[PDB]
């Protein structure tokens, strides 16, 4: 059951004299349920790739196809209109409204629907709970420490259960606790709710949570990695072994 | 920019300037109205018209001056945002032209598509028969006979292969395949596709390899071989082709060998051309020069140089300088 | 390469970003030469009032210099709050703050002097049409003729450049401030404090009103406890609009958004979180512009009053048409009006000075006393004279209303007016009532109302002739005139009887008050104006920066996908909120504020007030609309 | 479009309105300038700028609305000419963007074209060789061999000759021929030529014609029987095919039965269907089945109906009805 | 010779209530002509780091010496001399001035320090021949590609001749050809004039160019790795064995 699928996408930057091209045939197959990284150097495509597949830039040539529906026809409000409904987004940086609370922020998308109001304030803590900030619900984001806020904003990625969940680098700002933290328990939201995330890295340590690692170098796809029975240790391992070859 | 906004609105000055006259002109003629008096409203009137002028001619003069960036030189979206009904009534036919154009693009695609898969069936339709023929004839009780049939079945298949690496030669790069070979197995499966030919020439082989791994694809570097030595057989009549492998420093070659007419000095480098055929000799019109051509290029993708010795009288010399080993490693990093 | 060329091209480049600083330096500049350029006018003299002419408009411009240097100031900021990242990069590449405020004051004054020399042109050329109004406005028919007054000129260069000094200052400031950190890249739970000052302000500012309407009613009938309750009601609206404007939005907006359980939609989120952080930020501007435009408002509103009472003081203040003190002088003029073939009608109507009684007749206070109760020089007249009203034994008529006598004196509904002479009474009451002074203001000083009695009472009354208080004129020597047919030969004539103009006459003093208040009304209607406009505008540009650090706001959302109508419908709402306010509090200052106006000096006039608020509303609309599309330009170039 | 027109031009109006009010104003302050006089002027202006506005409306509001005629219409003549710089653009851009269109459909479809010609050539050098190697051969001596060997290269040569009916189809329009045929050589050669699957079946014919002279195309028609003939022979097995042409009313109808196992009557209709293939059997899924549409779509041309009288376990029935004689006309005039 | 000595630095953002350390007890020791490298996951306070050791931001406590001059009791001027004579910065987004051409552009800073016409042209001359953007001088910014732009970024740092190179990670913008080319660039230049490049990383192919690497883990080095005869592919591969035990 593929959920997003893509067919020789192209992306160019700049005209005339400084058209430069980043993304050059790339393929991509992500099912459903599953928790896909994708693994490359800080020069490689991998924000314009995802800016490309969640429909907030615009591809060159190319198809792409998320849930069934082809997303290179609608102009620009469909496409927003898509957005806002059934995808999910999580930034290695500023994601909150700096005068609104903790659960007036992750109570935002939800406006849209007009979800009563105990069926909102009952979804907002069964998910607050999950993540251990239901203590911290009427405080404003300058009371609150640096993982405090990234927990807060995953949890308003997660409370409208979109289709595909796309990430970029979400613990690039914490220490090791707070990111090794931050990475538990996204992966056992994803087990628990079945979803999709997509996630953007150049760390092995955060990529070594995942069951699929794809290696993009130069907008092009040449490598794949399952984890099969492994645990975190072995594939940690098999992920540096294969690094070492890309890079010497 | 200005000569067109003030030819544009032309009409509207005429107008504004009309009223104006009339007043001065008016002025004159009443003598309970004083003409000093009234300059001073001309004055005032033409200032705010000026300035109203200067206001309106940015505002206006900006969606067409980016049509007329966008009309051929380049950036496909150098249109702004329309605001005005009449810019909203001009790109709506902009994107109607562009989506049919796109559309009408979609459909040669689809067309050419289409074309490819009924060709690749036309293909299968016609490689079967050739397979069926040659099972039922491999039979035969006489011997000339024989001999012709099998000549004239090997021709075929022979210029069927050419043709059908002729159009693999788009999908040649993903085809690219490394895995170990010997050299001994392939050589005599060719010389066993190659026996009713070297029969009726009395064409023998030598096989003298000293190195029998090779580092290329196996269907492509099969393919090169048996043109070349096809080539040989019909350049060189009654004598024996002499097959050797040697490793030329950190480069592996293979060399091959013949007695025949040989090719002149004028057009040693362009037997390898696209199509090109020997003029010396009246039975080479048979000939289209594809096999050379074609596996020259195939040779390219896989670091191997095709090199030629020829000499009138003498024989052609061919020698497939593999790459060194050290090579064949950047497909994965680079 | 040469800094004089870095200088150019940056200035080249980034003229476009700069025309409102344009403008808004132009406009001032034009109004200040426009306005000064009469002071100098030879033909201001025409103006013949009371005060000079050309005494109050220094004055006027010396407030209208502070009103256009706080504009100036603030105008500044779209110059100054974009370079931060360019003095960043200085500082990384090298230089010193002492070179990169050079740099960055080397096209300021290009700017500023362009601006100076523009608004010259601009203001010399309706600096005419100010002079037609002004003529106009006082009613004089002399003709106005163009006139540079180079007097003005060099005025106006002095306090611009002194201006700049003032720009110099505040740029040196900014520029120190910033890093070199500057190249990459408050808030919390209300106490309880401001829970008291939210209710305190509004607190305040609801007694001021009270106790303010109070004052109309009729109550404080004394000089002594006016004054109190004066002071007290201007400092308690003072203090509450300060209180207002600081702690009590932020009251009422926590009180709304508390009762949504925090569950907001994207309007709300655009206009309640930020209008309950971001006013209080600027308590001491909006307190100040909503009491000087309630100040000006008012003010102008009793100028004109007084502009419009004019005929009925100068009809009062001089009983007859025209007032003489001497008889000879008198048929001197008579003899002059003879070959004038114009009927005199001069009356020398005699009317005796008798004190009466009226402190019982008083309902005021008992600590109102006004000197003596019942000793005043009060004059009465007979029957014969004023046939209209005729008054039987025992009765009076008070012919004068005294509109000032009027709100502090109160009649009796049946007050007895008591003739309290040497030693015989007339008690008197009261059946109607007149307006017509028998006498001059010269005779009768503070105004004694005629008292009409009968025939033979004042027979009597004159027949007694008590030895008392009585005007040295008997009977008044003021010559009347015949239906309105060449009243301007008669005064012309009158003018040239009294070289000295020792006399009074009616059309004569019907001009000086129209001729000082309409000066004056044209002063504060200038200077209310130019205010109401810099008021606004200043809104407008402390509004333009509110969006500049949202552009990351209006950047993000838009990732998440929510589309520009659906970002600007909260604008829309933001930008009514925020300039909606200030009106309201405005319109009622200014309410308040001109029912004062005709408490005394008059009734009701209604004519002006609503005339004048409507501008307000119309000044505040446009306004907001500008607001609204800057944000719109600003919205939609995030993603 | 007055609404839009009036919406599109409402700063005009306000500053014609503005001038009035100054005009007003200044008259009013001014002792010297009677205001008598300026409301007239004011009266008479605004008179005559409503009827300018609408002579200006008349003469604006055309190329706008013709141009969102033209968008959705099947005609491209819909546009007006220019009649000032702001239009000029328009219409460059919009002629700048169909001559792209245009160049761009037409180099494809001539590169189209180009690769169709290669096709077709290599199908010529295709099935040339099989000529050759059919005349090589026709010199043995033995049976079985013989004929089934004749089976096979007439089996080859059928699909050639379908491959190239099925080219030649699209022009088959301007290659029409009228002229007399007469059917006794036609079907003579036609069972001569398919003697060998005859002699290897065991099948017979007969030839029983009580119409000799018919009107068509010699080649398309001999096709269209070949073909009929050879699915009559494949698709049966020692059965007799008959053939039988008799002339009923004013049309000559041809009819063509064999013996053998038929087709099914829920897929009799579906013959005619491009590219059917029968499910009852695996053996004639190899088949192409195309002959069967290829000769219904050259029959329509040709005013001739290949009707089908097909029952299951009896047999097949192809009816070929030649057109009238005098309906060759309008074929011959036009 | 040392030229760089820092002592026990610490560093801690926030205020009163809500405040978190970030480097905890760090002596470095930077020799003269050393091109030192610093590897460590994003968060770990790298940055932090370099701006305390550039005298851009104030330390909680400890003292750092540079080529003998005290670092933490200097006034405002005194730290803008003492910068601009003996600092140069290089970082990830090239600073550039789009009005001015890249000759002009990168002559900036020596255009205010009083010297003649023709010893800068030859400065510039020099700096641009060694790096290989000559023939580009008169194309505005806006006509070149992003290696070029960073080229220029990175040869305006070379031209008033600095004592110590802070160069935060220069080739987070560029290809793997362009990043390879720019650091071979740099270290060519590192070996004529001796310039104290210090670099930070988080790409263990970048900082295999250097001569020492340090590894930051939370605040406070961990381990040091020294060049010797290695040919940049076994210093490569240990690297790489000492990240992997750092990371996991
Ligand atoms: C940007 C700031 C520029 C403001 C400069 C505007 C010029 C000075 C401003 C305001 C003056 C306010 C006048 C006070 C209220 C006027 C009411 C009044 O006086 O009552 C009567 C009416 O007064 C007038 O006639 C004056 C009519 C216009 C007065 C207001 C003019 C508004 C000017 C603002 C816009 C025009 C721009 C002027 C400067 C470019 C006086 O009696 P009368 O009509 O003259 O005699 C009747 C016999 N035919
Ligand atoms: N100005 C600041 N205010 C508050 N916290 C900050 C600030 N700068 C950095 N931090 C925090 O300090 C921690 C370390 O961040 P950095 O100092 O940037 O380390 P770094 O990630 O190695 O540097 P870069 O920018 O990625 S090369 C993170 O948790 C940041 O959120
Ligand atoms: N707006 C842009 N204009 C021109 N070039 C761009 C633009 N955005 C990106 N690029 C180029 O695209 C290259 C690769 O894209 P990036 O988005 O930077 O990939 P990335 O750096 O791996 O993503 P991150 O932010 O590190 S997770 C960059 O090195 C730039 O040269």
């Amino acid at each position: 059951h593929v959920i997003l699928e893509a067919n020789k996408i192209r992306k160019s930057y700049g005209n005339k004299l400084n058209k430069q091209e980043v993304l050059k045939g790339i393929d991509i197959h992500i099912e459903k349920g599953e928790f896909v990284s994708i693994m490359g150097a800080s020069g490689s495509g991998k924000t314009t790739l995802l800016n490309v597949l969640s429909s907030i830039d615009q591809v060159s040539h190319g198809t792409i196809h998320i849930n069934g529906n082809d997303m290179t026809a609608m102009k620009e409000k469909q496409l927003a209109e898509f957005r806002k409904q059934h995808l999910g987004f999580i930034f290695q940086d500023y994601n909150l409204l700096d005068t609104l609370t903790v659960k007036e922020n992750i109570l935002l998308p939800l406006s849209i629907t007009k979800l009563s109001k105990k069926e909102a304030n009952r979804k907002f803590e069964e998910v607050a709970k999950e993540l251990g900030i239901y203590e911290l619900r009427d405080k404003y984001p300058n009371e609150i420490s640096g993982g405090q806020k990234q927990r807060t904003s995953a949890g308003r990625a997660f409370i409208h259960d979109p289709s595909i969940i796309f990430a970029d680098e979400p613990t690039g700002a914490l220490d090791s606790k707070s990111a090794s933290d931050l990475l538990n328990k996204l992966s056992q939201l994803n087990q628990k709710r079945n979803a999709t995330i997509i996630m953007v890295t150049h760390d092995p340590v955060a990529a070594s949570y995942c069951g699929r690692v794809i290696f993009i170098k130069d907008g092009q796809m040449y490598t794949q990695l399952n984890k099969g029975g492994q645990d975190r240790q072995t594939f940690f391992q098999d992920i540096m072994k294969t690094q070492g070859v890309l890079g010497g | 920019m200005i000569k067109a906004f003030l030819i544009e609105r032309r009409s509207w000055i005429a107008a504004f300037l009309f009223q104006q006259a009339l007043m001065l002109f008016i002025a004159f003629v009443d003598p309970s109205i004083s003409f000093g008096n009234v300059l001073y409203m001309v004055y005032l009137c033409i200032l705010f018209f000026i300035i109203f002028l200067w206001f309106r001619y940015r505002k206006e003069t900006a969606f067409y001056k980016s049509l007329k960036t966008w009309e051929n030189n380049l950036d496909v979206t150098a249109i702004n945002e329309p605001e005005t009904p009449f810019e909203a009534m001009v790109e709506r036919s902009i994107a109607g032209q562009t989506e049919h154009l796109k559309q009408t693009a979609a459909r040669h695609r689809l067309a050419l598509e289409n074309e490819k898969d009924e060709l690749m069936a036309w293909i299968h339709e016609v490689k079967t028969p050739l397979t069926a023929m040659h099972l039922i004839i491999d039979r035969m009780e006489e011997k000339a006979l024989k001999s012709q049939l099998s000549y004239e079945w090997l021709r075929i298949h022979l210029l069927l292969d050419q043709q059908l690496h002729q159009k693999r030669i788009s999908f040649i790069e993903n085809d690219l395949s490394v895995e170990f070979i010997q050299l001994q197995p392939l050589i005599f499966k060719e010389i066993k596709d190659l026996q009713s030919w070297c029969i009726q020439k009395g064409i023998g082989f030598d096989i003298q390899l000293e190195a029998k791994e090779v580092l290329s694809d196996a269907k492509w570097l099969a393919f090169i071989i048996r043109q070349l030595l096809t080539n040989a057989v019909k350049y060189s009549e009654a004598s024996e082709i002499e097959i050797k492998s040697f490793q030329k420093g950190e480069q592996t070659q293979l060399q091959v060998k013949d007695c025949g007419r040989g090719i002149d000095p004028k057009d040693v480098p362009r037997i390898f051309d696209k199509g090109f055929t020997s003029t010396t000799d009246h039975h080479d019109q048979a000939s289209t020069g594809m096999g050379l051509y074609l596996a020259k290029k195939a040779a390219a993708p896989l670091l191997i140089h095709i090199d030629v010795e020829s000499e009138f009288g003498a024989g052609t010399v061919f020698t497939l300088t593999f790459p060194i080993r050290n090579q064949f490693e950047h497909v994965i990093s680079v | 390469m040469n800094i004089n060329q870095l200088i150019l091209r940056n200035l080249k480049k980034n003229l476009r970003n700069y025309y409102l600083y344009v403008f808004a330096l132009i406009f001032s500049v034009a109004l200040y030469f426009a306005f000064v350029t009469l002071q100098y006018d030879p033909a201001i003299n025409e103006v013949k009032a009371s005060i000079k002419g050309a005494a109050a408009i220094k004055t006027a411009s010396i407030l209208l210099v502070a009103v256009v240097a706080i504009f100036i100031l603030y105008a500044n900021t779209i110059f100054i709050k974009r370079r931060s990242k360019e003095i960043g990069l200085f500082q990384l590449i090298g230089m010193t703050k002492h070179k990169i405020f050079r740099i960055l004051s080397a096209e300021n004054v290009m700017l500023y002097f362009g601006s100076l020399a523009i608004g010259v042109a601009a203001g010399f050329s309706i600096s005419k049409l100010v002079l037609m109004i002004l003529f106009k406005i006082v009613d004089v028919k002399a003709d106005a003729k163009l006139h540079f007054s180079e007097q003005a000129l060099v005025q106006t260069v002095i306090v611009f450049c002194g201006i700049y000094l003032l720009i110099m200052i505040m740029n040196y400031t900014f520029i120190k401030k910033q890093s070199i950190l500057s190249l990459f890249k408050k808030v919390k739970k209300i106490s309880f404090f401001q829970m008291l000052i939210g209710a305190l302000g509004i607190v305040l500012i609801l007694t001021g009103y009270y106790v303010s309407s109070e004052l109309f009613g009729g109550k404080f009938k004394t000089i002594n406890e006016l004054f109190v309750a004066m002071s007290f009601i201007l400092g308690s609206v003072i203090i509450g609009t300060f209180l207002f404007y600081k702690g009590s939005v932020t009251f009422i907006s926590n009180i709304i958004r508390k009762s949504k359980g925090g569950y907001l939609n994207i309007s709300e989120v655009l206009s309640l979180s930020s209008i309950m952080f971001r006013m209080k930020s600027n308590a001491l501007l909006l307190t100040i512009i909503t009491t000087v435009s309630a100040l000006a408002i008012g003010l102008l509103s009793l100028a004109y009053i007084s502009y419009y009472s004019s005929e009925k003081t100068a009809e009062q203040n001089v009983a007859a048409d025209f007032s003489f003190m001497n008889e000879k002088d008198a048929k001197l003029f008579e003899n002059k009006l003879r070959e004038s073939n114009i009927s005199f009608v001069k009356k020398a109507t005699p009317v005796l000075q008798a004190n009466v009684d009226i402190a019982n007749i008083m309902d005021g206070t008992p600590k109102e006393m006004q000197g003596d109760p019942g000793n005043m020089q009060l004059a009465v007249v007979s029957d014969k004279d004023v046939k209209g009203v005729d008054v039987a034994a025992g009765e009076a008529v008070f012919s004068g209303y005294t509109d000032l006598l009027q709100k502090i004196m109160v009649f009796k509904d049946s007050g007895v007016i008591k003739v309290k002479s040497k030693h015989e009474t007339q008690p008197l009451k009261y059946k109607g009532l007149r307006e017509e002074f028998l006498v001059s203001y010269t005779f009768t000083s503070g105004g004694m109302p005629a008292v009409i009695v009968d025939d033979s009472l004042f027979k009597q009354l004159d027949k007694d002739k008590d030895p008392r208080i009585q005007l040295a004129q008997s009977t008044f020597i003021g010559v009347n005139v015949k239906h309105d047919d060449q009243m301007e030969k008669a005064n012309e004539l009158f003018q040239q009887v009294n070289k000295k103009n020792e006399h009074l006459s009616r059309l004569d003093t019907s001009a000086a008050q129209k001729s000082l208040f309409g000066m004056v009304m044209f002063i504060v209607g200038f200077l209310g104006l130019t205010f109401l406009i810099t008021s606004g505008c200043i809104l407008y540009f402390k509004q333009m920066g509110e969006s500049e650090d949202e552009k990351p706001s209006y950047t993000i959302l838009r990732k998440l996908g929510f589309t520009q109508g659906d970002l600007i419908k909260g604008i829309r709402i933001k930008q009514m909120y925020n300039f909606g306010i200030p009106l309201v509090v405005g319109l009622f200052h200014s309410y308040f504020a001109v029912q004062s106006g005709w408490f005394l000096f008059g009734s009701e006039v209604w004519a002006p007030m609503i005339m004048v608020m409507v501008l307000y509303t119309a000044l505040y609309s446009i306004f907001g609309f500008l607001s609204v599309l800057y944000y719109k330009k600003v919205i939609k170039s995030s993603l």
